[PDB]
Order: C-alpha cells, then structure tokens, then sequence
RNA sequence: UACCUGGUUGAUCCUGCCAGUAGUCAUAUGCUUGUCUCAAAGAUUAAGCCAUGCAUGUGUAAGUAUGAACAAAUUCAGACUGUGAAACUGCGAAUGGCUCAUUAAAUCAGUUAUAGUUUGUUUGAUGGUAUCUACUACUCGGAUAACCGUAGUAAUUCUAGAGCUAAUACGUGCAACAAACCCCGACUUCUGGAAGGGAUGCAUUUAUUAGAUAUGCGAUGAUUCAUGAUAACUCGACGGAUCGCACGGCCGCCGGCGACGCAUCAUUCAAAUUUCUGCCCUAUCAACUUUCGAUGGUAGGAUAGUGGCCUACCAUGGUGGUGACGGGUGACGGAGAAUUAGGGUUCGAUUCCGGAGAGGGAGCCUGAGAAACGGCUACCACAUCCAAGGAAGGCAGCAGGCGCGCAAAUUACCCAAUCCUGACACGGGGAGGUAGUGACAAUAAAUAACAAUACCGGCUGGUAAUUGGAAUGAGUACAAUCUAAAUCCCUUAACGAGGAUCCAUUGGAGGGCAAGUCUGGUGCCAGCAGCCGCGGUAAUUCCAGCUCCAAUAGCGUAAUUUAAGUUGUUGCAGUUAAAAAGCUCGUAGUUGGACUUUGGGAUGUCCCGUUACUUUGAAGAAAUUAGAGUGCUCAAAGCAAGCCUACGCUCUGUAUACAUUAGCAUGGGAUAACAUUAUAGGAU
RNA sequence: UCCGCCGGCACCUUAUGAGAAAUCAAAGUUUUUGGGUUCCGGGGGGAGUAUGGUCGCAAGGCUGAAACUUAAAGGAAUUGAC
RNA sequence: CCCGUCGCUCCUACCGAUUGAAUGAUCCGGUGAAAUGUUCGGAUCGCGCGAGAAGUCCAUUGAACCUUAUCAUUUAGAGGAAGGAGAAGUCGUAACAAGGUUUCCGUAGGUGAACCUGCGGAAGGAUCAUUG
RNA sequence: UUUUUUUUUUUU
RNA sequence: UAUGACUCUCUUAAGGUAGCCAAAUGCCUCGUCAUCUAAUUAGUGACGCGCAUGAAUGGAUUAACGAGAUUCCCACUGUCC
C-alpha cells in the first residue's frame, strides 16, 4: 500500500537506491480522509499501530469554535469554505481540512453576547449590577461587529478533521482577520 | 547450533622447516634412541613447549623490571617450572628460563624416572611397564610415558598395587603355566 | 527480528553471571522486572548455580512453585525473575537473608544480612515530577514510583526504603564526602567517598571516588550508588569492603594461604 | 617468531624469473588404517525441484459440563461442588531453526539522538459525578458450540438445514455515597448573598490562562516542558452484572486470603527512525539529478511519530579529479580466521551480534508486535489429485529423494540436560540432546620387554624365524556401571601372543634433498623427470629383485600465505639488465626560508580566532587470542575444584591484559595547518 | 700580459665514495636505508597486437588488453676460437 | 651461429552476413488481476428504526503482459584472417667479423622471402686523435 | 675496394 | 597425400598484378554452404582453374539523389476467399 519509506527516493547526489529490501507494516500510509461538509454526519474508526484508535470524518456538519478574545468556546454549525491556502481546488470541494478558512454560524455567541453584556449585535438588579459591571471593559473589534451583521463568523480549523474527526476552530481577529478578509475581497 | 562446536583445540607440534637437514637428523635420531621414543613427533611435541616456554620468558624479559605484568608472570612461570623441576631454587631468574633444553623436559618425563630410579632394566623396559599398568605415581595408575612427573610427586612413583610386581594375581600367563603344571 | 525475542544464547548471557561455556545452547533470559536485564541475577541462577539448592531447571521450577523464596518481602514464583543491586533475598524456611551486592570483580554476591537488616534497603531516584492532579511523585532505578516525596530529594539521591510498611525513612543527598559503591563499568563493585565532580553541558557528569587505601578511580554518575552520609555505609558490605586487590598482591596472598 | 637452495655460461659477477623447501579451523582425491578422547559435515555448481513422515500447541482450587462417560455415595433428598472426554472462551504460533539470493554510505562496526514516536507483558504507584422525571442491581437480554438428528459431494479440519443448552463469548445496564471549583440565576435587608438550575469522573479535540525567581510556586544545557485552572466538544470498545478457598464479629449489617479483567503514569522487555567517521576493483565510466521530487521554503494529507513520505504553490537549487554518476564482484557486514621481527598479505557461506528471504513479485486480515508465508488474496513459473464438474500447493526447518557437480551423513530415539512456550509445578518443543555414518581437523597412544647360548667390537655393548620362561592390550564376555531407555568409555569374573600370521603403510635412493658408481630386463623404445636432466646395447634416474633413506597410523597428488627488499610507507628499480613523456607552460594535488619570552634569584610555588599534534581518564558483548589457578591417569580440553569425612568447611574459584580509525572529557603549547594585520572605521 | 669573483659548454688526475661491472666528481653524500616534487618498470613472447574511445583528409598518432605459449631471454666482464 | 616466405599436424583466441538469440535491470507509452477507501445498491435479519450480503462507480497500492530504447552476463554462426608449438622439409643468406653494401631509429616507396632504396638522425662504429 | 652461397637431430 | 615458394622452357611481346564475382558478366546451373519461409528456380552473405571477370576498351568502394531493376518487413486495404 501507500509507503513512506525513503527506498524509493533518490540519494542527495541524486543517484539511484537499489531495493534490498521490501515494504514494512510500520512504515505504511493510509488513503486521505477528505472531509466534506454534510448534514449527513459520517466518521469511520480506524485501528492503528498499537492497538489505538484514529477517527476519519467523511462528512462533518458541525464544530466546536472559539472566540479568543472574549474566551468563549461554542458548538456551531460549519456553513461553508471560503479559502484553503493549500490548494484553492479544496475551496470548491468544500474540503474540510486544518487550517482552512471556513464560515460559522454567529448564532451560539450572539446569544453569549447577548447573555453576558446585555447587548444586541425581568432582569434582578444584582443581574443589571453585572452586567453594567462588565459594560465598562466592552470592547468589540468593529469588522467583527459587522460579521455578526450578517449572521456569519469567519473561521480557522486548528483541528485535523482527518485524524480526530473534528472540526474545530477559532474565530480570526485583529491583524489575521485582515489578512484573510482582504485576501477574500478579490 | 551445536554446543559441541564451541569446544577448541590446538597442535602441539610443527614439522621442521627443512625435512633433510643431515646434522638436525642425527641428533633427533640420537635423542629418540636415548630416551626410548617412538617416533620424532614426541621430539617435536616438545621441542614446541620448550620454544613456547622460551618465548614466553624472552618476551618478560623484553620490559622494564619493575613493570606488574612482568613481575607477575614471571613469577607464575618461574613457579611452574619449580614445580615441574626444569629449575632448582638457586636458578630463581628468568634468564636461566632461556637456558632450558629438550634434555631438562626429557628428563622428566615418566618413562625416564621410571627408568631412573631402578624399576626398569632399560628405557625401553620402562616404557613396556607404564603401557601395561604396572607404574602408579601416587594412588593413580598411569599408563602415559609423557606423563611429567612434578617433583613432590617424584618420590610416590610404585608399582600397581593390582599389577604382579607391586601386589598378588600374577599374570594370565603364569596362571596359565601354573595351570598346566598343576597336572 | 518481527518482534520480541524470546531466547536468550548463553554466550550472549552476560559475563558476570559465570555460566559454563559448554553448559548449554541457552541462559535463562531475564523477565521483565524492576531491574534490567543485563543487570540483574535470575532467581533460577541464584537457586541453583549459587546456593545449588537445585540441581536442575525442574528442581528451580519445583522450589519456586512452593511459594519458598521472597523478593523484598515479597512472593515470587517467576524463575527468571530480575533480581538486581541491593535486592533482598528471603528464604523463611532455612531462615536465610541475603543482599544482592556487587563484589571486587564486579560479579552479584549473596551477602548475608541480619534480620534487622533484612527489613529495608536503598535505592536511587531517576527524577521527581508531577503527576496527574500535581501529586508530586519520585521513580527510583529498581521501578519503584513514591507519591508525595519529601521536597528535598531530588535525582540522583539514595533513599532508605522500609519494606515491610513500604515507605521512605530517610534519604542520602548527593555530594561530595558520602561513601558510595560502583554499579557499572569496569570499576563496578568499587567502595569509595566522592572526591569531586566535573559537570560538563549537554554530556556525562564524571565523579571522582578514592579507595580507602587511597586508590583514586573515575567514573560516569549513572554508575555511582550512594551508600551512607559521610564515610560509613548505611549496610553491611560483602567481604573486602569493595578494596579492589592487584594481582601481585592477590597471588601473595594466595601463596601464603597455601604455606 | 628477522634464514634460503637448484636452473641461462667453457668459466665469472649480475638482473630476472621458473622450480624446490614450510603453513592453511583448506577443499577434493589416491593408498593405508589396530586403540582412547574431541569433532566439521549438500556453503562453493542449482535462493534448483521435491514422494513420504515429523517440526505448535496449550488446563490451574481459581472463565464455560447434564457426554445419553466412569466412580463413590444418597432411602431420601438432592442446582453443581470426584474425575472429567468433547466443545466454546483466552493465550501462543511475529520466538526458535534454515539460508546468504538481493544489497557498495546501502547492510554493518564504533559512537549519538528521540525535547520526533509505539511498546501485549513484568515490577511500583494511581482509579470519587453513568440512573438524574423510565427506574432489575438480592444480579438484565438474545443467540451458538459441544450434543442430537435430515443430509450433499469422487473428494478435503469441503459443506447446508432442523432441535436444545452456558460464559471472564456477544449486546446492555444501576454503576455505594460526597465535597470542592465554574457559569446562569429567580429572589433580595442590594458596592452584597441567594433558592434553584447547568456544568463537573477518566479519556479525546480546539481555544484562553498560570507555570516567577537581578514573604507560596517542581524539572532540563535547552521546551508556551511536567502540571493546575477555566470555556466548551466527542453519537468514548474506559470507570468489574467474573471466579477459588475458608469461615468469622455486631444486631439483616459488616468481614480475610487470592485468581482473572479494564483505564492512567513510571519502569522493564524492544522496535522504528536518526548524528559523526569508516568499505573491494573499475575513467576503455566526467559530468549526474531535475516532464513524472531532484535541493529547499509555505500550507496541508498520511504516519505511532520527524522528514518531498505524498499533495498544491513557490525558488533553482543538490553532487562531483578530496572521483560524483555509471559498471563489476564467483560482494550479506561485523565479532573474527591463516601467517607472524616490525610493517604487512590473504580469508571470513557456516553455530555469536546486526540485516534480508521463504519458488518471483504485489496486496492484506488478525494481532501489542507481521507487509508472516509449517497465515490469506491475485498474477507469473512449476506442479499433485479428479468420477473431468472441481479441489489442493510451497523443505534456503529435521530426515530423506532427483538433479548438479571434484565436492558433503540416518527417512533412528528422547524431552533426561540447557532453555522456550501455553490456562499451565504437570502438556509440547526434528529448538536442543542421545545414538548411527564420519582418516574434515585436533589429542594421547599398541605392533613388543627381559635373560641363557652362539657370533662379533671394545666387565661392557650389537645381531640371531636358537632356547627360556614373565607382561599386556586389540579382541571376546558373565557382572556391575553408564544411559530418559540403550550404546560407548571406565572397572572387572573365565578366555585371549612366538614367524608373538595379532604379518605398517605412504613416498623416494644423480643434485636441490636423506638414502646404491649392487644384480636382471629394455635400448632416445617403453617410460621417469615439480626444475636441472635421465633412456641411442655396461641406465646410481625407466621396468623389476635385494638393500637403504624420510615420516609413521599416517603419507602422496591437484586456492591461498611465507620465502618476496619479485609491489618496497618501513623498504625495490628506471645510463648499458624492463624502465625518465621530444621540449616548455600550467590548473587541481603535494610541498614550501628566517624572525615574536630567554634568564637568574630563590623555593610544585612568587618576580619581571579555528585546528592538526601529543599526555591522561571514562566507556567500549560474549566467544576467540595472550594469560593466573586447577594431576579430566597425561594431553588437546574443561571450569573446575581442595581439607575431613565434620549430617560440614574453603565468604571456594570461575582473575587480569589486549583492542585501528571515528566520537566524549582532561594537561601541554615545541613542531605544523587555515584566518587577520596599516585608508585606523584601532584599544581604553 | 698577470692576479681574482660570478655564470656556462667541457676536459685531465684521483677514491676517502658508488657500482654487477663498463664506468660515474655526480650514476657520491643509501640496510648508518627519510630534503621537496612529476613520470614510469615488475621474466621472455603473443604485442604496441585485438577491441572500444579519441584526433587526423590520408598515412597514421594517443589510450590499450586477453586467450595461449615458454626456462629462459637479457646486462657487464674473462679465456679461447674465428 | 643464424633470418624470413613457402610446405605439413595440432592448439588458442580475433573478425564476421545472419536487420543473430537468451537472461537480468532500467527507460517511453498502453492494457491491467487482486486488495483497500468511496458512491450507489438493498437478498436478508432484529426492534418507523438498527444491522447488512451479492453486485456497481470513481480513486490508491499494484502484480502480470505488450511497445521503444540503453546497459550488464552469456551464447550460435557459413566463411576470413592472426599468433603459438611440434628431432632430422623447400628457397635463398638478412644479422653476428669492416658478416664481406658498418649496424640501427623515424618516415616513404618497392621486391618470392629474408630484404633493397630515398631523406633526416644515433654510435649501441670499424674513428675518443691534425694547434695540421 | 671484381667475384667468395651452403654445412640434418642428440651427445661427447 | 595434395599443391608448388623455387628452377628451366614453347607459340606470339607478356602471361591476369591489385581487386571483384554463379554479378545487368557462369554454359554445366535451380552450382556448394549459411540465412530468410511451413514450404523459395527469388533475395542476402560466403566460396571460386571465372564456358567467357579485371584495372581511364577503367578496377574497387561510396554519403546524398532517382516517375530507374530487385528482395523482405510493418501499416493498409474488395487483389483475393
Ligand atoms: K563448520
Ligand atoms: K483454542
Ligand atoms: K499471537
Ligand atoms: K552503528
Ligand atoms: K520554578
Ligand atoms: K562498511
Ligand atoms: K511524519
Ligand atoms: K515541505
Ligand atoms: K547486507
Ligand atoms: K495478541
Ligand atoms: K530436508
Ligand atoms: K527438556
Ligand atoms: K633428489
Ligand atoms: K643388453
Ligand atoms: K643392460
Ligand atoms: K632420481
Ligand atoms: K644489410
Ligand atoms: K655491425
Ligand atoms: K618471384
Ligand atoms: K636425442
Ligand atoms: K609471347
Ligand atoms: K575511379
Ligand atoms: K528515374
Ligand atoms: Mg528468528
Ligand atoms: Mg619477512
Ligand atoms: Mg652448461
Ligand atoms: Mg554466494
Ligand atoms: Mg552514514
Ligand atoms: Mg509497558
Ligand atoms: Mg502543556
Ligand atoms: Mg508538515
Ligand atoms: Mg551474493
Ligand atoms: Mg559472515
Ligand atoms: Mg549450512
Ligand atoms: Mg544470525
Ligand atoms: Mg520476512
Ligand atoms: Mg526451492
Ligand atoms: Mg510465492
Ligand atoms: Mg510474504
Ligand atoms: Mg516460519
Ligand atoms: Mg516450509
Ligand atoms: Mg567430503
Ligand atoms: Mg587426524
Ligand atoms: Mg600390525
Ligand atoms: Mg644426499
Ligand atoms: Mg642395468
Ligand atoms: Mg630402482
Ligand atoms: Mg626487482
Ligand atoms: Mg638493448
Ligand atoms: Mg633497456
Ligand atoms: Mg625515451
Ligand atoms: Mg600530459
Ligand atoms: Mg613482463
Ligand atoms: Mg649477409
Ligand atoms: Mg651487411
Ligand atoms: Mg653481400
Ligand atoms: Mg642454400
Ligand atoms: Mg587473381
Ligand atoms: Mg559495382
């Protein structure tokens, strides 16, 4: 099967190997996942070396995101891929891979927003007390206020959806959320 | 594997370097016959301990005297050849190693103190007793004429305490005769 | 090889275990254990090469499976069980108690102990680090793990471990001035006090120990064991004292025996 | 352990080789072969092909008995508690054994690293939130083997239905009960605290945060490392519905010693990859690698993990006369073997270590561990059976057979020793051992000894198929001993020697080189002769007889070392013996002048940039080699063993040395190598 | 014409040197073996041949084997014979 | 003493039509079993769900075969032409003396054969020598 | 300075 | 054995040298051998007392060229079955 074995290269001086031996079992490679985005939720178990386990997505519809700066991590939904440094085919497969840029629902921290600052973008008194508490340190990054404008949040997968099975993330901010919303302008 | 195989052994003897030297067959031919020997291997056989020996010595004698490894084995073969008689307690040097011949090692082996001290009328005769069993050097019947007899051993050497010179049950024959006579 | 192997040649067997040349095509292969397996001395050997209470490998067997023979206070019925430096051997049945103790040559001795001073022995800490919930815990060369540690051991110290309750009564710190045994090299079963020690960055720290006779010797840390604070050991020695003799000096010695 | 001799000439001195002499744990062959102890043995040509048999199975009180299996008990009651075949379950079969085909910085040796990973098992520690409104936990559910009965097929541990019944098999499930922390939070005497709710075991994934150290806070040379906290996430093979012994204290509740099982860390047994240096011949191999990865970067995929290992984009890099690349090897590498002044030369298939393979490739399941082959799948080459429809294959495992060749053994016995393995003190082991064949090789060692007589030479010696009695093992054999059982050895009743027929052989007799100008035959014939030469009718040389010489149970004959200072670095030659390019230039390479701190006073001590190299230390498997000790009867060997018979002792011994280069650490600063100097941009 | 120095083509004598000698004042300072450096020989033939490569218009040049065969070939010098 | 052509026997290699042949490894392109992953598919089995066989789609590893070419090791071949060895072959006399034309090197041409001749060169010459 | 070719194998 | 390096001779001055060949040149002849084919009076290579080859009545070779004569192979096809 797939190998990664160094037999089949050629030496640094660019000379030619000759096989002495064949393919070993702890050396070999495994098909690539190729994870898509799907309501249809699919991960397969795989045994590997050691007896351990390894999950491949297929199909992935949801992640666990996290907003760094307000240190709120939420399970949203993955709407779609918007760029792939990699390769830009991935981007129209809708490839789900680690570091992807992709689009998540602003539902979950709209509603923690919501929640915790009293703001949209009954009540006891110790609650309004809290909240103008926290009210003082609210400071919101004005691109993401108008992501949350339309519902979206853009997105990084840290995870390898092909290894764990996951597709987690993290919402940009500040200067890589720049980078990645000019580069997407074109 | 086989354990056998780890088992080792060596030669105890070479041949000459030139197979017709006249003076060289002389002397083996003179010393053979002296000594009751069977053939010139047995020469040979110890001309090699005795060259071993020397070398050994020479090579001790080669470093600095007051060098361990020195000290050491030339105590351990100044000691061996005490014990085996080669040297007397005066000869208490390593250079009288050096001066060791094939006649000293000949002289101590079992068929020429057999011969020595009287138990046999001739080398020869000597060599006769100790293949049939007749000579014990203490309590052991030994039957090999290149037995070295060390020198704490030299005074125990006797006949068989089971052979007709050294106890009863004479010969075969001579029960034989008797046997006959009998009639 | 596609896996572990199972046999062990008996030219392959280590050294100082003294096994005959022509005994065999195979040594008892140590198990897994506390000890490693060229550092260790099998209870089959030492049942039936040493005190040769067994004459055979079914006779080891035999002996073993009777529940006769224990290891730090302990049970054990694995023949080839690793039995390594300062381990107690316990034969209630012939009220015999031995410790495992490396002689002049370098070679494991059974050196019989007291019954008091059967009921503990040392080891050597590899290192101390958190574990899971911040327990602080230490692990010792002979795969012994202690939680909860006195704060001031640290690696490469010795520490006195009661068997009998399993815990720790007292502890060596590593320095200069403390009697200590070698466990390795050339110089093994060497007993001496550190004389000083050279630590070089990203490599081997030497340690410089001087004989009771005033013989120095260098070695490598990972082969020095500490045995007492100061100058006196915390146990009882095997015959010699871990003197290393000359060779000159052991044949007269020999020779005046003998007259 | 520093060695030469014959051969060119009428004769001489040389160069130079041929021949001889000795060695091989070196193969084969010829002849001969009485005893004891050791011991290689289908590697060389064919990693060529294989009939037949065996080489891997496995049971403790402690997973599962209703055999319609045996045995003892029960006269009345009994779920079972004695053996237990069979079968399910678990484990093992990835070790061992065999071989050297492929492979030339590759394997491999020494020396590094994993802060770049996996690791059944053993040893030491550590396991706290599941149902939350269903609601068995005094214990959940559905099958299946063995068993039995309907069979199909020519046929296979080929195969379909039907009837039962178990689990430490499968699938579920309460999982003894808490505290603490965080978030939301009605309500509220409101900078507060507050009911209630959510989250909260261990494991995974992603984020935030702490993890200091010129009144608490761990480790390394070095880590945002170990570890803690918070927010969440996962449709988590985790968090015991298991088994054996016993039988007890409170008032049904508690209670011991174990077996097996799951999870985390550490440890052990290991693997994988990896740093530096090191390999034979060849230039009649000088450029090679880069479409289609070559060198490196960014981002991903895959992997147990690092890495062009692979994908997308980007850049043009990477190696090379200090020999890349290509080719050859009758090339697995090393530990080592042969020979030894020193330096060296040759060999290393083979029992120890590492690698690779199981007819040639490729793919893969199981499993902690395999790209396994006494596992499977496909192609290719061979190939067995068939009822012609199908079905089964892998001896470079132990024997054995064909073939091949100069060239290599029994289709035996056993787990008694060493050790391995399984559920296991017990089974199994063609691993391993015993025995058979065995002049590979090695050790000891018979084939005669002594007197009388007769001859000889000076009481002293030699000869005699003359005489005389003594001794003994080769053989033979009770017996014992040995042995897993046998056999052999050792011991030993009764036999066993005069031409002691119990009969020693292999090569030679001109020189090298020890030994006949003997006798007969042949007559440049036949033949001998390693070389020089013998044989042409008086042959020390051929064929024979006698005699003699060398070795001797061995000797002769047909790659490699020495001799060889005839491969020369130590250490050869180049005028005429073989030899210096017709001449000059010249890059790589090699080499390269002198010069920089000496001395006294005293007493190791006080006074006026990078390397080579050398000293010392650590570490550097065994076996082999050297070597200490030791009466296996001696010896090659072996690691034994010794006193005295003490119901024991010697803590019995089982040392020590050697080990290129390369790596690490340390003292020295002579001799050398590279870099630098002054446009001061210099030191302070 | 005479006396000197440096460099050069050579010559004569001599051995305390070397050499198998012939001879050599460099063919010396070499078993008392080592100043630096290039080329090149390994008994005589086959053979400077075959093959490959390369240069040349050609003639040929450069590089350059093996199979096989053989006990001598060869150098200096001595005596005789011619 | 000695050279070569020519004559005979034997041995070893060399060249060679045959767009020669065989084997092994790489190169170009093509076909391509089996297995794995993926898509579809749903015989059938348990409580509208869960599991799921045959089969099918596209990819990955990739045996095996065909095509092209290059290296490496072997090997057949009508015939041609070299070298060597072998007691008493033929024709001359080329080399050894000034060998009877001194010998030899390079080059070119020509003769049965050794060899002859032309140009330049060497003494290894048969001259170390004419201040005559 | 006209011309002058040749001498079977081994051995002494 | 065969031939004839060598010597001498006749017609008629010489006596086919270097080369080449069953040739667009050979009767015998579809010559002999090898190769190509299942099979070849064809083709190619080789041999040569060659009826009757041969040197500017020019001999031998030769890259490139040819609506020139010949043989074979691949592709192609209603030439043919
Ligand atoms: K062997
Ligand atoms: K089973
Ligand atoms: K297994
Ligand atoms: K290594
Ligand atoms: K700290
Ligand atoms: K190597
Ligand atoms: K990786
Ligand atoms: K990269
Ligand atoms: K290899
Ligand atoms: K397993
Ligand atoms: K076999
Ligand atoms: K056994
Ligand atoms: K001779
Ligand atoms: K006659
Ligand atoms: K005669
Ligand atoms: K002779
Ligand atoms: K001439
Ligand atoms: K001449
Ligand atoms: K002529
Ligand atoms: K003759
Ligand atoms: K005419
Ligand atoms: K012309
Ligand atoms: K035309
Ligand atoms: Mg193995
Ligand atoms: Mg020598
Ligand atoms: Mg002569
Ligand atoms: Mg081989
Ligand atoms: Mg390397
Ligand atoms: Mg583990
Ligand atoms: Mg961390
Ligand atoms: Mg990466
Ligand atoms: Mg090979
Ligand atoms: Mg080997
Ligand atoms: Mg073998
Ligand atoms: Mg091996
Ligand atoms: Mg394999
Ligand atoms: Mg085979
Ligand atoms: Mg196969
Ligand atoms: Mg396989
Ligand atoms: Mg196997
Ligand atoms: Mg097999
Ligand atoms: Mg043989
Ligand atoms: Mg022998
Ligand atoms: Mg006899
Ligand atoms: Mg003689
Ligand atoms: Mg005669
Ligand atoms: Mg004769
Ligand atoms: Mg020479
Ligand atoms: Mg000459
Ligand atoms: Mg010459
Ligand atoms: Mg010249
Ligand atoms: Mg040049
Ligand atoms: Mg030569
Ligand atoms: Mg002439
Ligand atoms: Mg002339
Ligand atoms: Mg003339
Ligand atoms: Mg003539
Ligand atoms: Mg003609
Ligand atoms: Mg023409």
């Amino acid at each position: 099967g797939i190998s990664r074995d160094s037999m089949h290269k050629r030496r640094a001086t660019g000379g030619k190997k000759k096989a002495w031996r064949k393919k070993r079992k702890y050396e070999l490679g495994r098909q690539p996942a190729n994870t898509k985005i799907s309501a249809n939720k699919t991960v397969r178990r795989i045994r590997v070396r050691g007896g351990n386990v390894k999950w491949r997505a297929l199909r992935l519809d949801t992640g666990n995101y996290s907003w760094g700066s307000e240190a709120v991590t939420r399970k949203t939904r993955i709407l779609d891929v918007v760029y792939n440094a990699s390769n830009n085919e991935l981007v129209r497969t809708q490839t789900l891979v680690k570091s992807a840029i992709v689009q998540v629902d602003a539902a979950p921290f709209k509603q923690w927003y919501l929640q915790h600052y009293g703001v949209d973008i009954k009540k006891s008194n110790h609650v309004l007390r809290k909240i103008e508490t926290r009210q003082k340190d609210r400071k919101l990054d004005p691109h993401i206020e108008e992501q949350f404008g339309g519902g979206r949040l853009l997105a990084c997968i840290s995870s390898r959806p092909g290894q764990c099975g996951r597709a987690d993330g993290y919402i940009l901010e500040g200067k890589e959320l720049e980078f990645y919303m000019k580069k997407l302008q074109k | 594997v086989h354990v056998a195989f780890y088992r080792n052994y060596g030669k105890t003897f070479k041949k000459p370097r030139r197979p017709y030297e006249k003076e060289r067959l002389d002397a083996e031919l003179k010393l053979v016959g002296e000594y009751g020997l069977r053939c010139k291997r047995e020469l040979w056989r110890v001309q090699y301990a005795l060259s071993r020996i020397r070398n050994a010595a020479r090579m001790l004698l080669t470093l600095d005297e007051k060098d361990p490894r020195r000290i050491f084995e030339g105590e351990a073969l100044l000691r061996r050849m005490n014990r085996y008689g080669l040297l007397d307690e005066s000869q208490n040097k390593l250079d009288y190693v050096l001066s060791l011949t094939v006649e000293n090692f000949l002289e101590r082996r079992l068929q020429t103190l057999v011969f020595k001290t009287g138990m046999a009328k001739s080398i020869h005769h000597a060599r006769v007793l100790i293949r049939q069993r007749h000579i014990r050097v203490g309590r052991q019947v030994v039957n090999v004429p290149s037995f070295m007899v060390r020198l704490d051993s030299q005074k125990h050497i006797d006949f068989s305490l089971i052979s007709p010179f050294g106890g009863g049950r004479p010969g075969r024959v001579k029960r034989k005769n008797q046997k006959a006579a009998a009639k | 090889a596609r896996g572990l192997k199972k046999h062990l040649k008996r030219l392959n067997a280590p050294k100082h275990w003294m096994l005959d040349k022509l005994g065999g095509a195979f040594a008892p292969k140590p198990s897994s254990g506390p000890h490693k397996s060229r550092e260790c001395l099998p209870l089959i050997i030492i049942l039936r090469n040493r005190l040769k209470y067994a004459l055979t490998y079914r006779e080891v067997i035999s002996i073993l499976m009777q529940r006769q023979v224990m290891v730090d206070s302990k049970v054990r019925t694995d023949k080839t069980y690793p039995a390594g430096f300062m381990d107690v051997v316990s034969i209630p049945k012939t009220n015999e108690n031995f410790r495992l103790l490396y002689d002049t040559k370098g070679r494991f001795r059974l050196h019989s102990v007291r019954d008091e001073e059967a009921k503990f022995k040392l080891c050597k800490v590899r290192s101390v680090q958190f574990g899971q919930k911040g327990i602080p815990y230490l692990n010792t060369y002979d795969g012994r793990t202690i939680r909860y540690p006195d704060p001031l051991i640290k690696a490469n110290d010795t520490i006195k471990l009661d068997l009998e309750s399993n815990k720790i009564v007292d502890f060596i710190k590593f320095d200069v001035g403390n009697v200590v045994m070698v466990t390795g090299g050339r110089n093994r079963g060497r007993v001496g006090v550190i004389k000083n020690r050279e630590k070089h960055k990203g490599s081997f720290e030497t340690v410089h120990i001087q004989d009771a006779l005033g013989h120095e010797f260098a070695t490598r840390l990972g082969n020095v064991f500490t045995l007492g604070k100061g100058t006196k050991p915390w146990v009882s020695l095997p015959k010699g004292k871990g003197i290393k003799l000359s060779i000159i000096e052991e044949a007269r010695k020999r020779l005046a025996a003998q007259s």
